């Protein structure tokens, strides 16, 4: 992406950079992939099709992934991604960067959406 | 316009039948593109209203459906279009991209490298290709290169019944190519309403049929989708992106069978034409 992708690609803690680069003023990683969808979706974090509701945009799964963009090792146990092959939905007002909400966000185990956002739990 | 509503516009019959001689065309690829919705890719918005226009056809639609997508990269080093058919084709239909570049995608496999390297046993339902190189310092002849192994591939590896959208411009196409549109039951050019200011089309094959249908001189189809080009401008249109509600591929769960060319008769002949049957064996996919 222009020095952010090498940047995080060979520190220790790819996340950890990341957050350190934006910290220090540098521009969110760019060009993750914006569907055109109906907007009328389940709302949920990590779908099979786009599944955006109003609050929300749909993007392609591999182009959110840190791990991905820096072509490295993912921390999963083995070697699975959670994102790519899938949609991920990211709320409007942190679409500008979709590759930090994946990283500093979670999702919810019992009901789908993103903690924090989605989620109405107790 | 009606027109406008459209995902995009097909060459018409008219322009196909004529027997022009090679003109250049009055058209530039790149300009600033004032139909994309804010946040959209090009290529996303193209790739978009090629699946509306594909959907307007008898496209085979098997219960396990097999699509292959060369040159999936973008400089970009995501791939927008490979995310626009996975949002298209039904879940769990197998997906596998190409591009000679590194890149990231949504695809099931990704093959890296010159498309020529790309080798598989089994046969493909569809074929997407956005193959195109930079590069017409003086004529405007045939091209080769890719377009070569791509002839070879469709005639070898797209299973009867099975379709093509193969990306060309006015200097990036194949006589070959066009060539083998007559073995296809239809085939048209077609032009996306989001990039209709660009000589870019897809040369889209519906429904495979393995031999000659009609005798297409490549050459000469070039001409005539040149000048079919030249003479009717196209104003830019993103109308179709904003109403997605339909946008999935339709679940047809079209049949697949393994026949022998003395079993494919005038009657198989005509289901194949008509979009309800694919010919191919169901072996274990290695790419
Ligand atoms: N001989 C060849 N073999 C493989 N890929 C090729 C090729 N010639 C050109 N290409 C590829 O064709 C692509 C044109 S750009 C394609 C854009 C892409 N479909 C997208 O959705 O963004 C380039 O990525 C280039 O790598
Ligand atoms: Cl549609
Ligand atoms: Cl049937
Ligand atoms: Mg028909
Ligand atoms: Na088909
Ligand atoms: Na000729
Ligand atoms: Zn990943
Ligand atoms: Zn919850």
């Amino acid at each position: 992406n222009s020095t952010v992708l090498s940047f995080c690609a060979f520190a220790v803690d790819p996340a950890k950079a990341y957050k350190d680069y934006l910290a220090s003023g540098g521009q969110p990683i760019t060009n993750c992939v914006k569907m055109l969808c109906t907007h009328t979706g389940t709302g949920q974090a990590i779908t099979v099709t786009p599944e955006a509701n109003m609050d929300q945009e749909s993007f392609g799964g591999a182009s959110c992934c840190l791990y991905c963009r820096c072509h490295i090792d993912h921390p999963n146990p083995k070697g699975f991604c959670d994102l790519k092959g899938k949609y991920v939905q990211i709320p409007t007002t942190c679409a500008n960067d979709p590759v930090g909400f994946t990283l500093r966000n979670t999702v919810c185990t019992v009901c789908g959406m993103w903690k924090g956002y989605g989620c109405s739990c107790d | 316009a009606s027109q406008a509503w459209q995902p995009g516009v097909a060459m018409p019959n008219l322009y196909k039948m004529q027997r022009m001689l090679l003109e250049k065309c009055d058209l530039q690829n790149y300009g600033e593109n004032a139909v994309i919705p804010k946040g959209i890719m090009m290529n996303v918005a193209k790739y978009t209203q090629l699946c509306q226009y594909l959907n307007t056809l008898t496209l085979a639609v098997p219960y396990n459906m097999r699509v292959i997508h060369f040159g999936a990269g973008s400089d970009k080093g995501v791939a927008p279009g490979t995310a626009v058919l996975r949002q298209w084709l039904p879940t769990g239909t197998l997906l596998v991209d190409s591009d000679l570049n590194d890149f990231v995608s949504d695809a099931d496999s990704t093959l890296i490298g010159d498309c020529a390297t790309v080798h598989t046993a089994n046969k493909w339902d569809l074929i997407i290709s956005d193959m195109y190189d930079p590069r017409v310092t003086k004529e405007n002849d045939s091209k080769e290169g890719f377009f070569t192994y791509l002839c070879g591939f469709i005639k070898q590896k797209l299973a009867l019944g099975g379709s093509i959208a193969v990306k060309i411009t006015e200097h990036s196409w194949n006589a070959d190519l066009y060539k083998l549109m007559g073995h296809f039951s239809w085939w048209t050019a077609f032009v996306t309403n989001v990039n209709a200011s660009s000589s870019e089309a897809f040369l889209i094959g519906a429904n495979y049929l393995g031999k000659p249908k009609e005798q297409i001189d490549g050459y000469t189809m070039h001409a005539n989708y040149i000048f079919w080009r030249n003479t009717n401008p196209i104003q830019l249109s993103s109308y179709s992106l904003f109403d997605m509600s339909k946008f999935p591929l339709k679940l047809r769960g079209t049949a697949v069978m393994s026949l022998k060319e003395n079993q494919i008769n005038d009657m198989i002949y005509s289901l194949l034409e008509k979009g309800r049957l694919i010919i191919r064996e169901n072996n274990r996919v290695v790419v």
